[PDB]
C-alpha cells in the first residue's frame, strides 16, 4: 500500500 | 529470499495538451500489483495480480483516492520545478519518483527508499538514514528546505519501517506461491557460423523469475568480461526473463570456453559448452 | 535536457517453430522521455491487435515498454518492430531473428 500524499516539492 | 516493494510515480507536462499525466505503479520485486493513470477513462487503482484481488474496497477506495490526490499535487509540483529551473512555459517535462523497501528472508527491514529525478536528472533523495536528503542542485534545495520544515523525513521513516514492510509481508504471503517461488532459467548453446574462421557462441537462459541472473563466459577459465556481448534482461510476457550472452570464437576451439549461470532458482550454478 | 534514445530488441515468448502459435514481443528500454511510437510488422505492414505493457522505468530513471500480439511464424514471414522517439530523426526498424 502507498504512503499517504503530505508535501508538493 | 530477500524482497522488496517499490512504487514508481511519473508525471509528464504536455502544455497544449491538457494537464499533465500521471501514473502510478506498484511492484514486489519483478511482479507488477497495481496500477493507475489518469488518462484513463475512469481512474482508479487497479489490481494487476491476482494475489492483491482480495483487498476489500476500502482498500482500493484509499490507493485511488491517495492518486487521485497525487494527481492534482504532482501537476503543482511540476509548476514549482519549472519555476526552480526558470523554465518556459512551453516546454514539455518529466518528474519521477521511487519510494519502497527492502526486507531479507525474516521479513524485517533491510532498508528504506524514496528518490527523484526531473526530466531524468537525479533530483532528491532520501538517505539511507531515513533522517535527511541529499540535493543534487539548489533547485532541489528548495525542496529539501520546504521538506525539512514539514518533517517530511520522519514521516518517511515512520511509513518504510512500519506500513511499508507490513504491507510487504502480507503481500508475501498472499502471493507466496508466485512471489516467493524462484523459477531457474532453461539453458542451452547454440552455434552460429560467421565465417570460415570464427562462429558465434551464445549462451541462453529463458524462463526464469526474479530478473536477476548472472550470465557469463569463461575462454580456458578465465571470464571473458571485454568480449562478451551481453543483451539486456528482458520480460517473455508470462512473468518470466530472457538474457542471452555471446562470444566470437575461432573455428575449433568451441570447448576452450564455458557458460556458466547463477540464479536463485538454481540448486546450484550451472556450466555449460556447445554440445554439437 | 539530455535525452536518452531506446534500445531495441525483437523475439518470441515461446521457442520459435513454425506452424505454432506464440507471441511476438518487442521490447523498448532505456529511452528518455518517456512518448515513443512502436509498431510490430509482418511482411513489411502494421499488426492492427497490438497491446503494450504499463509505462514504467529502471533504476537509472529511463523507461520501458513492452509490446506484443499472437503471430505464427513460418519459414518466409518476415516481422519487425518499427520505434520512433525524439531522438531517432527516422523511424528504427529491427527484424525479428528467431536466433536472437
Amino acid at each position: 500500500a502507498q504512503d499517504i500524499y503530505r508535501a508538493s516539492y | 529470499g530477500s524482497h522488496s516493494m517499490r512504487y514508481f510515480y511519473t508525471a509528464m507536462s504536455r502544455p497544449g495538451r491538457g494537464e499533465p499525466r500521471f501514473i502510478a505503479v506498484g511492484y514486489v520485486d519483478d511482479t507488477q500489483f497495481v496500477r493507475f493513470d489518469s488518462d484513463a477513462a475512469s481512474p482508479r487503482m487497479a489490481p494487476r495480480a491476482p494475489w492483491i484481488e482480495q483487498e476489500g474496497p476500502e482498500y482500493w477506495d484509499r490507493e485511488t483516492q491517495i492518486s487521485k490526490t497525487n494527481t492534482q499535487t504532482y501537476r503543482e509540483s511540476l509548476r514549482n520545478l519549472r519555476g526552480y529551473y526558470n523554465q518556459s512555459e512551453a516546454g514539455s517535462h518529466t518528474l519521477q519518483r521511487m519510494y519502497g523497501c527492502d526486507v531479507g528472508p525474516d521479513g524485517r527491514l533491510l532498508r528504506g527508499h524514496d528518490q527523484s529525478a526531473y526530466d531524468g536528472k537525479d533530483y532528491i533523495a532520501l538517505n539511507e538514514d531515513l533522517s535527511s536528503w541529499t540535493a543534487a542542485d539548489t533547485a532541489a534545495q528548495i525542496t529539501q528546505r520546504k521538506w525539512e520544515a514539514a518533517r517530511e523525513a520522519e514521516q518517511w521513516r515512520a511509513y518504510l519501517e512500519g506500513l511499508c514492510v507490513e504491507w510487504l509481508r502480507r503481500y508475501l504471503e498472499n502471493g507466496k506461491e508466485t512471489l516467493q517461488r524462484a523459477d531457474p532459467p532453461k539453458t542451452h548453446v547454440t552455434h552460429h557460423p560467421i565465417s570460415d574462421h570464427e562462429a558465434t557462441l551464445r549462451c541462453w537462459a529463458l524462463g526464469f523469475y526474479p530478473a536477476e541472473i548472472t550470465l557469463t563466459w569463461q575462454r580456458d577459465g578465465e571470464d571473458q568480461t571485454q568480449d562478451t556481448e551481453l543483451v539486456e534482461t528482458r520480460p517473455a510476457g508470462d512473468r518470466t526473463f530472457q538474457k542471452w550472452a555471446a562470444v566470437v570464437v575461432p573455428s575449433g576451439e568451441e570447448q576452450r570456453y564455458t557458460c556458466h549461470v547463477q540464479h536463485e532458482g538454481l540448486p546450484k550454478p550451472l556450466t555449460l559448452r556447445w554440445e554439437p | 535536457m539530455i535525452q536518452r534514445t531506446p534500445k531495441i530488441q525483437v523475439y518470441s515468448r515461446h521457442p520459435a517453430e513454425n506452424g505454432k502459435s506464440n507471441f511476438l514481443n518487442c521490447y523498448v528500454s532505456g529511452f528518455h522521455p518517456s512518448d515513443i511510437e512502436v509498431d510490430l510488422l509482418k511482411n513489411g505492414e502494421r499488426i492492427e491487435k497490438v497491446e503494450h505493457s504499463d509505462l514504467s522505468f529502471s533504476k537509472d530513471w529511463s523507461f520501458y515498454l513492452l509490446y506484443y500480439t499472437e503471430f505464427t511464424p513460418t519459414e518466409k514471414d518476415e516481422y519487425a518492430c518499427r520505434v520512433n522517439h525524439v531522438t531517432l530523426s527516422q523511424p528504427k526498424i529491427v527484424k525479428w531473428d528467431r536466433d536472437m
